[PDB]
DNA sequence: AAGGCGTACATA
DNA sequence: TATGTACGCCTT
């Protein structure tokens, strides 16, 4: 059934990149060419699937970086109670897994653990979210059977709120 | 490379004017205060403006958020522990 | 001595404001002419402790609104983990209690009764601390007292962490 | 990403306006908006923002990573508080 | 591809 | 009814 013979670490010098293919251009190109870059350097941090036996295979990915909501002026919500201009949440702008693992459950799970990491970096950090960004309809279709819920405008982004990962995690164990 | 820029004379003589109160020359002035600029900007998290009618939809699925379905819950029970 | 027989209420048209007296002017002040057209129109909040015996009988207010800090660069932490550089909290601006019972732990009753309203809101649009602004030292001392931190290089301001403030609040039982 | 912007003024500031931008060599937009957004910015942050020094970021990192136990007071407080 | 102007229509 | 949002034209 599902894939459960990983672990999780960020993105280091040890991990084999030039290895991994997920069958989409643009997304092995970042794990190649900029994932380690933008995670020692910027805001973007990159962590990856390895495998339990040979500890430096990629099967698979997830990039995660934070990001504002900007709420627009509505009617009712000053009266409503406190606000907040600028909502914090963390945009999952990557998500890939190895076409060798393809079809194992991975990339579910690594949507699990990305909710994971950010709701802890958001217990010091602030955060209420992931904010998705979905390649096409296919990818965002993939998401919405998670509970993701699309944006109207700038239709290939959705939103999982924290309380429903929480939940997840929390019945499960893991946090 | 170089920053080749077209500056009023009353630009120019004030960042001249400036990097002298500074004691510091002119290139190593202008470069030294705007990288740090730069630097806050691209590390600044994105802003994402939503519509009237997204707002609306956020801030109801932050009120009252869905219950973890079928998918979600299998997925976070295969989740290894780290 | 903890008085309890006391409710809390977003400031109303029914409550006297003119006789609230608290021994500094310009919070007086502020309960009287500002507190309410904030409160419906703008972005701080205030919430007034009212007697259970007069429900009129202002014995105390507090007011609160978001606000972020930004953090500076500090070496080794950008790859140190997930992060953002503002983080999201909320301020107590404003914490009185009217002479006529000063001494009966009713201010830090309000500091628990804020710091519960802000995780609250939090939980919808993000939040990790309370920001405090003290008047003087001696207020700040004051604060000190319930663990709240100083900052040093802003000393009048303290931060006092929501992990701190929901281990209270549990413990209690009053989250 | 862009927008517009549209203010009713009176005729005899639109001439200060237009002297003033003259003298600084630029055109009109380029005046009121070079000049009003220092003055918006200026306002939100001593609203809504407070800029830690690295000393204090260094702190308050350390705050919430690790948060310290409630104090007696704090414990004293929210077992008076009511619930209503 | 933007600094400007004209000018009617949608909102407290 | 008084903004402010919108039509837009038109050169630079
Ligand atoms: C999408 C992806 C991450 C899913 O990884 P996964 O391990 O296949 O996800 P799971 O195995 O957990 O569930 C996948 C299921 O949905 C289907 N599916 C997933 N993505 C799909 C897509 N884009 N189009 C069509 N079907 C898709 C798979 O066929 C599979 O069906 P099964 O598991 O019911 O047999 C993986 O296919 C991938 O790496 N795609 C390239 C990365 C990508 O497209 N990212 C887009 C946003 S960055
Ligand atoms: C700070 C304040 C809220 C405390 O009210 P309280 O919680 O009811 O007071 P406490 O129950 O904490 O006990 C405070 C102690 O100092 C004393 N005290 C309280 N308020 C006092 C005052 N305004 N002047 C002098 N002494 C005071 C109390 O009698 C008690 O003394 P004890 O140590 O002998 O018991 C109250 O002083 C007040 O409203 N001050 C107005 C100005 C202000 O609050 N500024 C804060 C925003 S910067
Ligand atoms: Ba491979
Ligand atoms: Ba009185």
């Amino acid at each position: 059934s599902m894939f459960t013979d990983w672990h999780e670490a960020a993105i280091g010098k040890t991990h084999n990149r030039m290895n991994f293919d997920c069958g989409d251009a643009d997304l092995n190109q970042f794990l190649q060419r900029h994932a380690r870059q933008n995670h020692e350097k910027g805001t973007t941090k990159t962590y990856v699937a390895l495998d339990n036996s040979d500890v430096t295979r990629i099967h698979g990915f997830y990039s995660v970086s934070p990001a504002s909501l900007i709420y627009a002026q509505v009617p009712g919500a000053i009266s409503k109670g406190l606000g907040r201009y600028d909502v914090p949440v963390f945009r999952l702008g990557r998500l890939a897994v190895d076409k060798s693992m393809q079809g194992q459950g991975l990339g579910a799970q690594l949507l699990l653990s990305a909710g994971k990491r950010c709701i802890q970096a958001a217990l010091q950090v602030g955060g209420v979210a992931l904010l998705i960004d979905a390649k096409n309809k296919q990818v965002c279709d993939w998401f919405k059977g998670f509970g993701a819920v699309p944006l109207n405008d700038q239709p290939l982004s959705l939103l999982l709120s924290f309380k429903t990962l929480y939940a997840a995690l929390s019945a499960s164990g893991r946090l | 490379e170089r920053l080749s820029l077209r500056v009023s004379t009353d630009a120019k003589k004030l960042i001249v004017r400036a990097a002298a109160i500074q004691q510091t020359n002119l290139t190593d002035f202008v470069v030294s205060n705007i990288l740090p600029v730069a630097q806050k900007i691209v590390d600044a998290a994105e802003r994402v403006y939503l519509t009237e009618r997204d707002t609306k939809m956020i801030m109801e699925i932050l009120d009252n958020p869905p219950a973890p379905n079928e998918k979600l819950l299998a997925a976070a029970f295969a989740l290894p522990d780290m």
